[PDB]
């Protein structure tokens, strides 16, 4: 392998990650990256992910174990895996 | 109406729990003397218990009457297969735990919405505090209240087949008891202690003081031991029957370790799952109260 | 003072309580419960729920 081809090639790729979010004001936010990214893998074909995209704010918690029950209030499900 | 000399109902012959055995009719006590053990090193050693939540149910309005008695000992030690009780008029208990209401508890097992004529009923004081206790086992079920089916029945083994030089020291090794039998045996006796008039034990609990509680529990450690053994024989894994030369034994596989599912099936009495979630919410109420 | 089982006993007895049923509690018939179907089929969720 060159050691300048995945060090190029890995970047093209790297690049085109976008993951869907919202831009916050509140200084006491942290962005859930495990569950959000999850859906982008599917294509938010699922619900837990097609959650995600109607409301992308579903993923800003302040406070850890907050984040995942309120995507199961709003589901009705008893657990995602 | 009757009353309580502060020697309680259960210093009564109104009402007295007695198992049939022996082609005559036997005292607890003398039934108990029969179950001898072994060990087989697997320490059950004593947790703590947690405290009960305050929060009482609400008696959704009902009209009409539930024999709120019933139930109590359908479901512990309720013979006949019992489907799914997780649901049902099982909080009316509630509406007797308010200071002035109207609402009576009469003998025989039921509940009154108004006292009527002609039935004979227990102290409508001594009734408030069994109720601010015991009508918390209304939410058995709801999710976030249910108690835990497992560590209980570690204090369970630890009452009928503990002896006290084990149970000074919170720890005990493993028991499988074998008792003398005869035909129906393990079924037979919940046929007959479904008949019991539980509620005519209870009230005494949460009532009876220091003076009568010292000496209440003194009479009734055994009473208890009785309807604490069968309520056992329904968890245990195995039930097989040893085989003398004419005499049969029936030995129980582990009392004490609590397991998910009857070795009864056929041989003896069965629970479900709506039942496991009910049991552990008596056995941690009663427990408190006890010790 | 209580009941002795008469179901183990010998001698035959010739008259008990058998517990009966009234003309409201009938069983195994039928519910007019209806139907309603999901509408669209191409908007359904079966991947995870």
């Amino acid at each position: 392998i060159p050691a300048d081809e995945l060090i190029d090639n890995l970047h093209s790729w790297m690049r085109s990650v976008h993951l869907l979010h919202v831009r916050s004001e509140d200084n006491t936010l942290r962005y859930n990256w495990m569950l959000g990214v999850y859906a982008r893998s599917t294509n938010y074909t699922t619900p837990v992910g097609q959650l995600v995209v109607n409301a992308p704010a579903i993923l800003n918690y302040s406070n850890p174990q907050d984040a995942f029950n309120s995507v199961f209030v709003a589901l009705g499900i008893d657990y995602i895996d | 109406m009757l009353q309580q000399p502060t020697g309680g109902y259960t210093t009564l012959e109104q009402f007295a729990f007695t198992i049939r055995n022996d082609g005559t009719n036997a005292t607890p006590t003398q039934f108990l003397q029969l179950l001898s053990y072994e060990a087989t090193e697997n320490e059950l050693v004593k947790k703590t218990i947690p405290t009960p939540e305050t929060h009482l149910p609400s008696a959704r309005n009902v009209p009409g009457n539930v024999y709120i008695e019933d139930a109590i000992t359908q479901a512990l030690f309720g013979i006949s297969a019992q489907n799914v009780n997780a649901h049902g008029y099982f909080s009316r208990l509630s509406a007797l735990a308010l200071p002035n209401t109207s609402a009576r508890l009469g003998l025989d097992g039921v509940i009154y919405n108004s006292e009527t004529i002609n039935i004979p009923f227990y102290d409508p004081a001594a009734v408030a505090n069994f109720a601010a206790t015991y009508a918390k086992l209304g939410n058995a079920s709801t999710p976030r209240y249910r108690a835990d089916m497992i560590d209980i029945y570690a204090h369970v083994g630890l009452e009928l087949a503990g002896t006290d030089a084990e149970r000074a020291a919170g720890v005990m090794p493993v028991k499988r008891a074998k008792f003398d039998s005869w035909e129906g045996s393990l079924i037979s006796l919940s046929r007959d202690v479904v008949n019991w008039k539980i509620l005519a034990f209870l009230i005494d609990l949460c009532s009876l003081e220091g003076e009568a509680l010292r000496a209440f529990k003194t009479r009734n450690r055994d009473v208890f031991r009785m309807m604490l053994f069968i309520m056992s024989t329904a968890v245990a894994a195995n039930v097989v029957n040893r085989k003398v030369t004419k005499r049969v034994d029936r030995v129980l596989e582990y009392i004490g370790v609590n397991s998910m599912r009857t070795a009864g099936r056929t041989a003896t009495i069965t629970y479900d799952l709506s039942r496991h979630e009910f049991a552990a919410k008596f056995l941690q109420l009663t427990f408190t109260r006890w010790n | 003072q209580v009941g002795i089982p008469k179901l183990e006993v010998d001698h035959i007895s010739f008259s008990n309580v058998v517990s009966m049923m009234t003309a409201n509690i009938r069983t195994g018939d039928d519910m007019a419960v209806e139907r309603v179907n999901p509408d669209d089929v191409r908007a359904i969720n079966i991947r995870n729920a």
